[PDB]
DNA sequence: GATGGCTATTCGCCGTGTCCCTCTCGCTGGCTG
RNA sequence: GCGAGAGGGACACG
DNA sequence: CAGCCAGGGACACGGCGAATAGCCATC
């Protein structure tokens, strides 16, 4: 529906997300736990504030400085990378973290009653036993 | 706090039983506990109480 | 069977499967507290945003349930018009104009 | 308290009829501020129900 | 004997008391100065010691030394301890540390000794201790320049506590334990709803008591033989349901370690450590003493084995049996019979209190512990025979857990003085919340009441009244803490009807051992009472009257109960609890005023709360003034010294008052050793004055004065009657930036030079000068940051080699609503060889000083809780004057005083005119049989002639009647004010007289610190928080007032749909909608619509964070 | 100017807590010389607001609809009787009820 | 008969719906942006602690770990813990203190994760939406004005 | 002897008023010249 | 320009 | 040693809802 969120409201809905709209949403992937340089104050690239990932510190600046100017939006540098545009675009682009395993959602195991419990009609305890490397499971027999 | 127990619909602390039939009583006076049955008058059964 | 839907709701659907086959469903008044006659409103927004939180929120996620944005507090939150008072649309949509008389007279 | 108080606070009272007024006295204020905080809740309930 | 005598230059304060107090109030500071004395070990406390208990001197410091020596490895081949620890002389002064931000500490010096067993060898230094924060002369330590003071703590004392609970579910009471360390294991022996009993061990889901002694090594022939009287207990012995000693020990060890392999070794070494060792289980010396009297085993046995023993914990047991048996009185074996009773852990006896010494040596002791990890470990690492206890020790810990306890902690509270009271009060707090004790969600509705234990003890009125009540109280005026922890309180000892004047000090269980008389009783002048029946207080609080035979002990006086800021309200006995409570809790808020003067209704507890306070500048020494001055006062003592007292002039207290001190004699004077030399800020001529007399009328004048408002006349501005200096204090720092360096220049960024013209030639402004909101006080700029010159600028500036010049001007103006003139500037500066914090070059202080008049809404409080604002100041003219024509300085409403039962207001109406006026008591006849109790030379007294009426026993109804009938006339042959306390009010307006006659006096009322200029705030546009996008908050910003969800809720009460997205959406949230509106109303076009709140976009952004998938249909 | 401008443009008296609807009330603003906001005493009870350091807040509606909302809904002179029984709020009280 | 009930209050759920449960189990796991998290400065070079970014490294953190351990080639024991170690990262991200003993923080600080975002007092909903601050608004003390 | 199947007991989870003013402090450890 | 801690003010006795 | 890196448990209550614990019944 509507991406500027006009007052034309009509119906707000919830629902599970999926590891594909997680990677939709997303406009980069973190993969370094860095957030700014210690010396120049800089967002660090890759890290947890990323120009590329987020958008830029700056209005119409990107992170090597080639355009400075209004002349310049909706455009990518070439160099860094960085899309030259509002700085208040750092408020709603998220990033995504690609994890190497899978992991469990903590509101659907744990929340009593345990909702992944009864969807596979396990008891809590096995639950965490099972999803925290305490044992074995069978997940089809031939 | 018995506002917010009677908006709140509990089973009151200090629950009082109220008849389902009416007719005759057969009075049972417990010690420690107690017991009254009312002889319904359709009659079904006098529902018991302790 | 043993869960709670609103008596319009209910008869309703009594009324719509009638037909087709008759098998109404049965029910039964209830009385219900106060906490619980407000965390089950057919709106996960005030729910979540009146009393634990995690749960209305998480089990409307997994119902995948849609908000209709037509309530008091709902319609505060995403900064609309509240649908009472001044608010409803018989007077948010009235218009005025100047008499033909007045309007000539100016 | 079955002494109980006996003077008027216009005769003034004395050391132990104050202290033992004291009891009261504390009691209705902390009982005032949780009351508050109860009928806080209760109205919130109410308003949102 | 009136007048409080003992005191060189008493002002003759007459007084109404009937009753001799037989002991002077106490050092009111000595329950801090004692503790941290005894942290110390100073000398004061080592000889007052051997005074009352020389067998066992030992500080505070001493003993942390002595339990952690000494420090050895686990292989034995060594050990390390402590002794000698010394105190250097303190590095600054009191003044010169609260000025150049410093700690007022001293060095601290403690000697090892590194003995070595392999070899051979005892290694000794002196090892540098950190500095250790000194306590200053009244209570209070300096710390990182602010001064801080360090409220005692009330906790439950380790020990035994026995307690029933009520089985509703059965109707059977269960009789439990909470056998309670210091830093150790809880372990419970309770019963359950069945004729069992359980243990649990560190609260371990209960187990029968029989697994714990077969476990400690007693038979089931043995447990039968000890048990032989309890059904309960034979019952369980059929139901142990185990065999075997090791088997209850693996059980046990398997309980309280799930997974661990149990064994025979193990569990033996285990179960033993965890409450035979003194490492891990210590209940302090307190505990044992509590234990050993609960118990009654060793009597004439010294202080020794703190921990347990087998013998204590089975003693334990019979006695909960016993008890829940129905049993009155127990003996044990070896041990004296004792009472079968169950504790309560409110009761005073039971409840102990952490002085400012025993807190400061607990954390020492933490810091000391993980001190003794440090070097254990590092023991190990290091070879033997090459390494020394200066290279051991690591004192990082130590001085780090000091520093954390002084700062950022919650007791080391920030000081409270604005006035000497506050200050005195703030220090003989008695906090029951902190580390180590309940906080106000965890605070029930019973700990906060007042047990009968508190009398005496801690003061039943004063408290704070918001979410404190109860938790936060103030010790007694008599009280003392006895060396354990416990509250003391002085008594007279009755013997044989008579009432001797030995005083002796009963802590709450000596005191409810025996039975108490009340204080105000008749002695007929030898220590024989009157009456057979007298009031008397029995053991469990109960007040009953008993014959002058059997009471034991008397109260040394009245007011024994009230603290020191309680014990100043005058006719205290006629006011309400609720009412004395707000009286007493806003004496402490009071202003000082610029003079000051003394009440003429007060009581003898000013003058010794206000030399006590400590600002009253006091010869220590007698001797002879020899020069006098604004600042300075020069004394000449008997032989030789000369002392010239440096007066403190226009400090700044901790919130923002004056501190002025003022000489109060001459050149000529004669001064004894104790006596007042200077005043204080609130101090007259010694004694405590927080306010001034006023005339009061007691009418409702026109609704000006309606409900609670008060009404001055215009003579409190024009006099200056109610005027206070309040002084503000500006910082700003210059400081190292990214770029450079940050400089403070009279050059500055574009700016009209008008500004300029009060600033000196070095930025910050020069003396004596008045400042408004947005002037300038300290000319300052930074780098403005990277710049872009013009390209030709730019080429042609390469050329130059010049500086880019720029800088962004950042100045120090006053916040909105602030002014007056400038006192000091003090400045620091690396150049100088100061310590700054890191990274800043500069560091300026600006005091400004404003004469705060009285103004509509300033908050005006008497003594007795009638609080109130200054609804309007009406003109001299237009003010009731009675026939002489004085007008009526205040007008309070009537309405106010009957419905709170705080009719000490009128009493002390009543008594300040008939001090105001004089009087004389016609002694033509004998007297009158109304002032047959009255004290000599209070017959009569001349005009302003001050008095005192003492807490408890003061002037009665009759006394007050008589002194109004005679109230000699002023000038002329004219009584303004009748017998009936009443007077003729001629109406300032109409001019005609009011019909019937107005109740008019004198009233001590005094200017609270809830003035209006600090309250006022208004906000259009300001600052706003970046997470979301809603104004900030509060005054110190700018700040929009919260519109919370009830006023949200009462907005769609009315209907009021727009206003309510106008105070939600393009008010606070509307990011692109706030300019627009702004634009709209300064060009005055229609407000455009709202949008959506950022807030809400904020929420989204969230809920989709959390795996939510949340998409807004638009159809 | 000031003057010119307030008059006429009604203010929004609040005082927490807001227990009822009354306790946010629209009044005709005036300029008054000090720094506390006089208050008419027949709306105390309504407010609850004794005058011993009480403080209330003030806001400012700005759209034509926000200003006719309070002139017209929220206006004190239009609000007597309490939303709950009935029962008049705006009576004289205390002093008033003795004279 | 009631255990079946409940079962079907949840497995109904998921068969009127059309989203699947796979949801529960997170491939990738998304980043707030930094503008609501941010890092304030405070004087003396030292960050206050913006409460979510230390999770987020922690999580970070975790992953690379367990990215070089299958890459260098790790035996079931360690990789596994790796694994349960990463799963209490996202926890305590998602969660905080939910399960287990809390991420405690600087000074026995529990982390705010972001859930404690939403639910109690101080939540959004409760602190920043239903009650807001408002400009154009000022507060003063109040007096009796008869004469009004 | 184990599944059903009813009543009781633990044990976690959730909540516990509004608005405002002031003040003070904000985690700990290693490589290396 | 956030968090924690401390203190404080205002809040029906028929 | 500091710039620049980085890595051991306490007084709260009341109510609701789920998972057991213990006891009688039947194949
Ligand atoms: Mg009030
Ligand atoms: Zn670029």
């Amino acid at each position: 529906g509507a991406m500027l969120d006009v007052n034309f409201f009509d119906e707000l809905r919830i629902g599970l997300a999926t590891a594909e709209d997680i990677r939709q949403w997303s406009y980069g992937e973190v993969k370094k736990p860095e957030t700014i340089n210690y010396r120049t104050l800089k967002p660090e690239k890759d890290g947890l504030f990323c120009e590329k990932i987020f958008g830029p510190t700056r209005d119409w600046e990107c992170y090597c400085g080639k355009y400075k100017r209004v002349r310049f939006k909706g455009i990518i540098c070439e160099r860094c990378g960085v899309e030259v545009t509002r700085a208040k675009v750092r408020r709603e682009r998220m990033g995504h973290i690609e994890l190497a395993a899978p992991v469990t959602h903590i509101w659907y195991f744990k929340g009593v009653p345990s909702r992944l419990g009864y969807l596979l009609d396990l008891a809590p305890k096995d639950l965490e036993k099972i999803i925290y490397f305490a044992a074995y499971v069978i997940t089809s027999v031939d | 706090p018995r506002v917010q127990e009677l908006f709140e619909a509990r089973v009151p602390r200090g629950k009082a039983p109220i008849a389902d039939v009416t007719g005759r009583v057969r009075l049972e006076d417990g010690e420690r506990f107690y017991k009254i049955t009312i002889v319904p008058d359709d009659g079904g059964e006098e529902v018991v109480y302790d | 069977p043993g869960s709670l839907i609103d008596r319009a709701e209910f008869e309703a659907e009594n009324r719509r499967v009638v037909a087709e086959g008759g098998e109404p469903a049965a029910g039964r008044p209830v009385l219900m507290g106060i906490t619980k006659a407000s965390l089950a409103t057919d709106s996960w927004l005030s729910a979540a945003s009146f009393q634990e939180t995690t749960r209305v929120l998480t089990d409307a996620a997994i119902n995948c349930r849609s908000d209709k944005l037509n309530g008091l507090k709902e319609n505060v939150i995403i900064g609309k018009l509240i649908p009472a008072g001044t608010g409803i649309n018989r007077y948010r949509n009235i218009a005025v104009q100047p008499t033909e008389e007045a309007r000539a007279a100016a | 308290i079955p002494r109980p108080v006996k003077s008027s606070f216009r005769e003034g009272l004395t050391v132990l009829e104050y202290f033992i007024n004291t009891h009261g006295a504390r009691k209705g204020l902390a009982d005032t501020a949780l009351r508050t905080a109860d009928s806080g809740y209760l109205t919130r309930r109410l308003v949102d129900v | 004997s009136s007048s409080n005598n003992s005191v060189p230059g008493a002002p003759n304060r007459v007084s109404f008391a009937k009753l001799r107090e037989p002991l002077e109030v106490p050092g009111l500071l000595d329950v801090q100065t004692d503790s941290f004395e005894w942290l110390i070990g100073s000398p004061r406390w080592r000889e007052s010691a051997a005074e009352r208990g020389d067998v066992n001197p030992v500080g505070g410091l001493e003993e942390v030394l002595y339990e952690l020596s000494p420090i050895e490895d686990f292989s034995g081949s060594m050990s390390l301890s402590f002794s000698d620890p010394r105190f250097d002389d303190v590095k600054a002064p009191v003044d010169e540390c609260k000025d150049k931000d410093m700690t007022y500490a001293a060095p601290l010096f403690v000697t090892a000794e590194f003995i070595n067993n392999n070899t051979g060898e005892i290694k000794s230094q002196t090892v540098f201790m950190g500095d250790f924060p000194m306590m200053t002369e009244k209570g209070t330590f300096i710390i990182n320049g602010t001064e801080r003071v360090v409220v005692s703590q009330l906790v439950r004392s380790p020990g035994v506590y026995f307690d029933e609970t009520i089985d509703k579910s059965t109707d059977k009471t269960l009789h439990s334990v909470k056998v309670i360390p210091s830093r150790g294991a809880w372990l419970e022996f309770d019963v359950d709803k069945r004729d069992t009993v359980g243990v649990r061990i560190d609260r371990k889901r209960r187990q029968p008591v029989t697994v714990l002694l077969k476990a400690l090594g007693w038979t089931s022939e043995q447990i039968v033989e000890r048990f032989g009287f309890s059904e309960i207990m034979r019952s369980t012995l059929e139901k142990d349901n185990t065999v075997g000693t090791d088997e209850a020990l693996l059980d046990i060890y398997r309980k309280l370690r799930p997974g661990e392999p149990p064994t025979k070794e193990s569990a033996q070494t285990l179960l033993e450590n965890l409450f035979f060792k003194e490492k891990r289980y210590d209940l302090a010396r307190v505990g044992r003493y509590k234990v050993n009297k609960k118990l009654g085993l060793h009597v004439g046995e010294p202080i020794t084995s703190s921990t347990l023993t087998e013998e204590d914990v089975v003693a334990t047991i019979e006695y909960l049996v016993r008890l829940h048996e129905g049993q009155t009185t127990m003996t044990v074996p070896g041990g004296v019979e004792v009472p079968v009773e169950t504790d309560d852990i409110d009761h005073f006896g039971n409840r102990r209190l952490r002085t400012v010494g025993e807190l400061i040596q607990n954390q020492i002791r933490v810091g000391m512990s993980r001190m003794e990890r440090v070097v254990r470990e590092r023991m190990t690492t290091q070879d033997v025979e090459a390494i020394t206890p200066q290279t051991l020790i690591n004192i990082r810990p130590v001085v780090a857990a000091i520093k954390e306890f002084f700062g950022t902690s919650q007791l080391s509270q920030f000081m409270d003085q604005n006035n000497p009271l506050s200050g005195l009060t703030h220090k003989r707090r008695l906090s029951a919340l902190g580390p180590g004790g309940l906080s106000r969600e965890r605070a029930g509705l019973e700990v906060r009441d007042v047990h009968p234990s508190h009398y005496g003890r801690m003061c039943p009125i004063e408290t704070p009244e918001g979410p404190n009540i109860g938790l936060i109280g103030s010790l007694s005026v008599y009280a003392r803490v006895n060396p354990f922890g416990f509250i003391e309180t002085p008594y007279r000892k009755v013997v044989d009807g008579v009432v001797s004047d030995e005083i002796v000090y009963l802590t709450a269980d000596e005191e409810d051992r025996h039975v108490v008389a009340q204080a105000n009783s008749p002695i007929d002048a030898d220590g024989r009472f009157v009456e057979p029946r007298v009031l008397v207080r029995r053991k469990a609080g109960e007040v009953e009257y008993v014959p002058s035979s059997e009471v034991d002990y008397m109260d040394v006086s009245p007011r024994q109960m009230v603290s020191v800021a309680t014990a100043m309200i005058p006719f205290l006995e006629h006011d309400d609890a609720n009412r004395a409570l707000m009286g007493a809790n806003m004496q402490r808020q009071a202003v000082p005023l610029v003079r000051s003067e003394a009440p003429l209704v007060g009581t003898g507890m000013e003058l010794r709360a206000a030399i006590d306070a400590g600002d009253v500048v006091v010869a220590e020494e007698s001797g002879v003034i020899e020069e006098v001055s604004a600042d300075y006062i020069t004394v000449m003592h008997d032989n030789g010294t000369r002392r010239t007292y440096r007066m403190r002039k226009f400090a700044r207290s901790n919130h923002g008052t004056c501190a002025n001190q003022c000489p109060i004699v001459d050149a000529g004077d004669r001064v004894e050793a104790g006596q007042v030399i200077a005043d204080g800020p609130c101090t007259d001529d010694g004694e405590m004055a927080l306010g001034k007399n006023l005339l009061v009328a007691i009418m409702p004048w026109e609704g000006h004065n309606y409900e609670d408002a008060i009404i001055l006349s215009n003579r409190l501005v024009e006099e200056d009657v109610l005027t206070s200096i309040h002084i503000e204090e500006h910082e700003i720092d210059a400081r190292d930036t990214k770029l450079g360096a940050e400089e403070i220049t009279r050059d500055i960024p574009n700016i009209s030079d008008e500004v300029l013209a009060d600033l000196d030639e070095r930025g910050i402004v020069r003396i004596g000068a008045e400042v408004r909101d947005g002037d300038i006080l300290v000319g300052k700029v930074t780098p403005k940051g990277e710049t872009e010159l013009t390209p030709e600028e730019r080429l042609l500036r390469a050329i130059f080699g010049e500086k880019a010049r720029e800088v962004r001007d950042t100045s120090l103006k006053v916040p909105h609503g602030e002014s007056g003139k400038v006192i000091g500037i003090r400045v620091f500066s690396r150049e100088d060889e100061d310590e700054l914090p890191a990274g800043v070059n500069e560091l300026v202080r600006v005091y400004v000083a404003q004469k705060r008049k009285i103004s509509d809404g300033d908050k005006l409080a008497g003594r007795h809780g009638n609080k109130g604002v200054i609804g309007k100041i009406l003109p001299v003219e237009d003010m009731p004057f009675l026939a002489d024509g004085t007008p009526v300085d205040i007008i309070l409403n009537t309405h106010g005083v009957p419905r709170r039962m705080n009719i000490g207001q009128i009493l002390e109406t009543h008594l300040g005119w008939c001090a105001h006026s004089g009087w004389k008591v016609d002694a033509a006849k004998g007297v009158p049989d109304w002032a047959a109790r009255l004290p000599d030379e209070l017959l009569e007294a001349q005009p302003n002639a001050i008095v005192s009426t003492p807490v408890f026993d003061g002037a009665q109804e009759a006394e007050l009647q008589g002194l109004l009938s005679c109230t000699l006339p002023n000038r002329d042959g004219d009584v303004l004010v009748d017998a009936d306390g009443k007077a003729m009010l001629f109406d300032g307006r109409s001019g005609e007289p009011f019909p019937y006659p107005v109740t008019v006096g004198y009233m001590y009322i005094m200017k609270l610190h809830h003035l209006v200029d600090d309250k006022i705030h208004a906000r259009s546009t300001g600052p706003y928080s970046m997470i979301t996008q809603q104004p900030l908050g509060g005054k110190a910003q700018f700040g929009g007032q919260r519109f919370g969800e009830m006023e949200c809720w009462a907005m769609q009460a009315y209907g009021a749909a727009y206003t309510l997205q106008e105070l939600l959406t393009i008010k606070s949230d509307d990011t692109v909608g706030r300019v627009k509106v702004y634009e709209a109303i300064v060009k005055g076009e229609n407000i455009p619509e709202p949008g959506i709140p950022e807030s809400f976009k904020v929420l989204l952004k969230e809920l989709q964070s959390l795996c939510l998938n949340v998409e807004v249909l638009s159809s | 100017v000031l003057e010119e401008v307030i008059a006429e443009h009604p203010v929004l008296l609040n005082r927490a807590p807001t227990l009822h609807r009354l306790g946010i009330q629209a009044f005709e603003p005036m300029l008054v010389e000090g720094k506390a906001i006089q208050l008419h005493p027949l709306v105390c009870e309504a407010f609850n607001a004794d005058f011993d350091g009480d403080q209330m807040a003030v806001h400012l509606p700005l759209s034509a609809e926000a200003q006719a909302e309070a002139r017209i809904l929220m206006l004190s002179s239009n609000n007597i009787l309490s939303p709950a029984s009935g029962r008049p709020l705006a009576m004289p009280r205390l002093d008033m009820v003795t004279g | 008969k009631l255990r079946a009930l409940k079962r079907l209050k949840v497995v109904a759920a998921f068969q009127q719906s059309g989203n699947s449960p796979m949801g529960m189990v997170l491939d990738a796991v998304p980043v707030i942006p930094p503008e609501l998290r941010p890092m304030v400065q405070l004087d003396g070079g030292r960050f206050a602690t913006s409460d979510l970014n230390d999770l987020y490294r922690r999580v970070i953190n975790r992953n690379n770990r367990l990215k070089r351990l299958i890459d260098l080639g790790a035996p079931e024991i360690i990789v596994n813990n790796e694994k349960r170690m990463l799963q209490e990262s996202v926890d305590a991200l998602f969660d905080n203190g939910r399960r287990g003993r809390p991420v405690t923080g600087p000074g026995n600080r529990p982390l705010k994760s972001l859930s404690d975002l939403l639910k109690g007092k101080q939540g959004r909903f409760r602190q920043n939406l239903l009650g807001k601050r408002v400009d154009y608004s000022g507060r003063s003390v109040i007096v009796v004005g008869p004469q009004l």
